[PDB]
RNA sequence: AUUCCGUUAACGAACGAGACCUCAGCCUGCUAACUAGCUAUGCGGAGGUAUCCCUUCGCGGCCAGCUUCUUAGAGGGACUACG
């Protein structure tokens, strides 16, 4: 079989994390980049790492990849996730409460709360 | 998201997701912490943090539903801790 | 106006890296490819195919990244990933000369206006100037040079002041004075590596595009940038129309042509496979015809598509 | 003596896996499927000559 | 080198490759492609060498794989 | 019809040769469209993958199966010569295309059913099973060459003559062929062990 | 493959595996070969119409050219790259 060992996976993950800006989806350019930005004792190991890095980049283009923390992806997610709607998704104008909640509020003395109506 | 926002605004630390065992007891662990207080959304799903805090003199606050276990819960807040 | 497909040329078997067109508007053209070969074409408008491969040269030992035709048209210079440049004679398909000295892959090669000086760009972060004999007169590998791969190098058409504009992968475009081979102007306005550089026929504009997907135009007189044009995709090639005064850019999504007068896209060319009858498929190089009435585009599928006005 | 075409291979059968169990569809009758044990290499799309089509194959193991 | 069959196979491969190269270099590329396709459609070994080579023998047997006869009593 | 300029031994033509058995049609290579060859000597790699040997010419498979028993191992030129002479004798005796005779012999010699051993622990129990077309072709070739070899042994008759006679008697179910008798015995045993 | 993905009161590691190194398989791309060869030429022998032309052999050219064939150094090449 062809299962990349821990060394190849770790090297590809770290290289993508540190140099995502220059990465491409072409194996040959990726291997040249690895030659430039990393020291790999063996040519075969360099080729394997380049191939797995290309695979990881192809996966990343689709969406998030677990174990790889890219600054731009996290920043974009935070920007999208810090937004709020124009109107809050909590309607206090009309509240449908069963009778039991009505006795609850009456015991609390809160029997006149606006927007509280029995089903 | 709720715990992240709570930590952001109150100024505390947040841990969202799985809790690493030994975070409160393994002093040589990288994620080792010594909190003075622990806040949990659900005692049932956060059983491991509560059990670990029971070994380190850490007070606990948790939002407890009608069926939540009260073991090692110092201040339980009775509320529905399942709906978003 | 609008551009429409004219035909296809299907000799290459790998990515097409560059296309060269004769000045005299002859039928022949020379294109490089990742198949380690240079194919000399015999264009024929009539017949099922717009052109056929007249000759193939396989001297290089690795991918040929660039090819340029001489002014006479009887010589062709092409660079390869083996870090060696060799002049080609389009008379018997035999190498006429070899240039040595580049330690890493050579990405850009250009011919001087007088066809008496040769400038090449290599991944070793160096630029060298060679004569026809085969000796590098000067090498630009000092602090003024770039800190990353010199992707593209071009010669300034204006003969009054001989000048070379070179891009790089460090988001910097530099201008060197040919007379003294010293830095003339430095440009830095890119966010991602720039892999293509173009010069207008007049010699007053320079289009730079790369990963950022934005085309930046700079003035050669002072280096000031005029404006920026978005592309929405990685830019691979840039060329100026000979007379129509346009700007065609090769991007991964498609080829888009801009009019510098109005800044609006003249036309967007998307390749469709059904009409003619690796999923990642895009144009890697483009070049206008001698008269500007035809556009040749190279693609990763080892196919050349021709657009006619 | 009928002819049937293999539609799918269920897998190896027998103590040593000598025979392969397949589902074969009769050519004369396209709506009748039968179970057969086959000796020797066999893949989908193969046609077998059934000397008798009455029997139903059962796992040898 | 080689033997009686290997020499013949090498000779035929060399003839095919030499003709293809001559047509490529001194004849129109169209005819070269035609002859190359004709040759390949019949047998790919006419232009591509077979990489098979003799396997080195290992101690403990006469052959590369064959081992000495084993006896228990 | 498909016309091929390739002639086996430059003497025999693959045209008008058609396999008349749908079961084993896809595992016999003896047609002008299925890569005809000039000689049954092709030094190809057919054991790389399963079912690949089905692409080898049937004449070449017969030649390979003619190299059995140690004294003849690796002697392929002699086997090719034997096949050539057998084909010449077949053409002389029957006046048909030798390739067609070989194909018919292969078709008629292949068993269709067999009894497979079942159970374990020293129990002699068998159950009838079907034979795949490729195994049927292999068994046909093996039986034909075995019959020829046994006929030629300790007999003035040459190996080529015995092979030609076996192929002729197998192209038609004459029951004088060794292969036909062996196939009949195998099918009888399979029927008995139903 | 205790190889990986993951699950996880475990987290981080150290050996083995892999990596590694030797040989073989591709390079008409690099360096260089009178202790390896090829090509053409000059001369000579034989044959064919016998001068000139064709075929085949033998001998020299360290100032005839070259490295396809041979040798051995540097490198390239495969990464399941692509569908
Ligand atoms: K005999
Ligand atoms: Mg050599």
């Amino acid at each position: 079989g062809r299962v990349r060992t821990k060394t190849v996976k770790k090297s590809s993950r770290q290289v993508i994390e540190r140099y995502y800006s220059k990465m491409t989806l072409d194996f040959h350019t990726n291997k040249k980049i690895l030659e430039e930005v990393a020291i790999i004792p063996s040519k075969r190991l360099r080729n394997k790492i380049a191939g797995f890095s290309t695979h990881l980049m192809k996966r990343i283009q689709k969406g998030p990849v677990r174990g790889i923390s890219l600054k731009l992806q996290e920043e974009e997610r935070e920007r999208r996730m810090d937004f709020v709607p124009d109107e809050s998704a909590i309607q206090t104008d009309r509240i449908e409460v069963d009778k039991e909640t009505i006795d609850l509020l009456a015991s609390l003395g809160m029997s006149e709360l606006p927007g509280v109506v029995l089903k | 998201r709720a715990v992240l926002k709570f930590a952001q605004y109150t100024g505390a630390n947040a841990i969202a997701g799985r809790h690493t065992p030994g975070t409160f007891t393994n002093q040589l662990q990288t994620s080792y912490s010594e909190p003075r207080l622990l806040i949990l959304t659900d005692p049932r799903t956060d059983h491991q943090p509560i059990k670990e805090a029971a070994l380190g003199n850490i007070p606990t606050i948790a939002f407890c539903d009608t069926d939540s276990p009260m073991r090692y819960v110092d201040i339980g807040i009775p509320a529905n801790n399942k709906g978003k | 106006e609008s551009l429409v497909l004219r035909g296809t040329m299907k000799a290459h078997t790998d990515w097409v890296t560059a296309i060269a067109t004769p000045i005299d508007n002859s039928d022949m053209i020379v294109t490089s490819s990742r198949d380690k070969s240079l194919i000399v074409w015999s264009l024929t408008k009539d017949g099922p195919q717009y052109g056929v491969p007249r000759r193939r040269l396989t001297g290089h030992g690795h991918f040929v990244q660039d090819v340029v035709l001489s002014s006479d048209g009887m010589f062709a210079l092409s660079g390869s990933w083996d870090g060696e440049l060799r002049l080609w004679d389009l008379q018997a398909g035999t190498t006429a000369r070899r240039f040595v000295g580049h330690t890493k892959d050579v990405l850009s090669v250009a011919f001087s206006v007088d066809n008496r000086q040769i400038v090449s760009a290599s991944r070793d972060k160096t630029i060298k100037l060679w004569n026809t004999l085969g000796e590098c007169k000067y090498t630009i590998q000092e602090g003024d040079s770039h800190s990353d791969w010199v992707s593209c190098v071009r010669f300034s058409p204006n003969t009054l002041q001989p000048t070379i504009v070179s891009g790089s992968w460090d988001r910097t475009v530099k201008i060197w004075n040919l007379t003294n081979c010293k830095l003339r102007s430095t440009l830095a306005g890119h966010a991602g590596y720039v892999n293509t550089v173009a010069v207008s026929p007049d010699g007053s504009l320079c289009a730079s595009g790369g990963k950022d997907g934005t085309i930046l135009l700079w003035d050669l007189a002072e280096g000031k940038k005029l404006y920026s044009l978005d592309a929405g995709s990685i830019i691979h090639a840039l060329c100026f129309s000979p007379n129509r005064y346009w700007l065609c850019a090769a991007t991964e999504t498609s080829i888009k042509i801009w009019d510098l007068e109005s800044k609006s896209i003249v036309v967007d060319l998307k390749v469709d496979l059904k009409q003619e009858s690796n999923k990642i498929m895009y144009c890697t190089c483009l070049s206008w015809s001698a008269d500007g009435s035809t556009l040749f585009s190279g693609y990763t599928d080892g196919l050349i598509r021709v657009w006619g006005i | 003596t009928k002819h049937a075409i293999v539609v799918k291979v269920m897998g190896r059968t027998g103590s040593r896996g000598q025979v392969t169990q397949v589902r074969v569809k009769f050519l004369d009758d396209q709506n009748r499927f039968i179970m057969r044990n086959v000796k020797g290499p066999v893949r989908e799309g193969d046609v077998l000559t059934l000397l008798e089509s009455e029997r139903e194959a059962r796992r040898l193991r | 080198g080689g033997g009686h069959t290997s020499q013949i196979y090498a000779i035929r491969q060399s003839i095919a490759k030499a003709l293809v190269a001559f047509y490529q270099k001194y004849v129109d590329e169209q005819q070269k492609k035609e002859i190359k396709d004709i040759l390949v459609r019949y047998d790919r070994t006419l232009l591509v060498a077979d990489p098979r080579r003799c396997e080195p023998k290992k101690f403990g047997g006469r052959g590369a794989r064959a081992r000495f006869q084993k006896s228990y009593r | 019809k498909v016309h091929s300029d390739v002639m086996l031994f430059n003497r025999w033509t693959y045209d008008d040769v058609q396999i008349n058995d749908i079961s084993v049609e896809d595992y016999i290579t003896a047609t002008a469209s299925k890569h005809p060859v000039y000689m049954p000597h092709t030094a190809g790699r057919y054991q790389a993958k399963r079912f690949r040997k089905a692409q080898c010419p049937i004449v070449e498979r017969l030649t390979n199966s003619l190299m059995m028993h140690g004294r003849n191992n690796g002697k392929k030129l002699m086997a090719v010569r034997i096949i050539k002479h057998a084909m010449e004798i077949i053409h002389l005796l029957t006046d048909q295309n030798p390739i067609q005779v070989i194909v018919d012999a292969v078709i008629n010699s292949g068993p269709r059913e067999d009894a497979t051993r079942i159970g374990s622990a020293g129990v002699v129990r068998r159950q009838a099973v079907d034979i795949s077309p490729l195994r049927r072709v292999n068994q046909a070739i093996y039986l034909l060459t075995t019959g020829a070899r046994e006929s030629a042994f300790r007999n003035i008759k040459t190996i080529a003559e015995c092979l030609a006679d076996e192929l002729i008697n197998a192209a038609k179910g004459s029951s004088n062929s060794y292969a036909i008798k062996k196939k009949d015995e195998i099918e009888r045993v399979a029927k008995a062990n139903r």
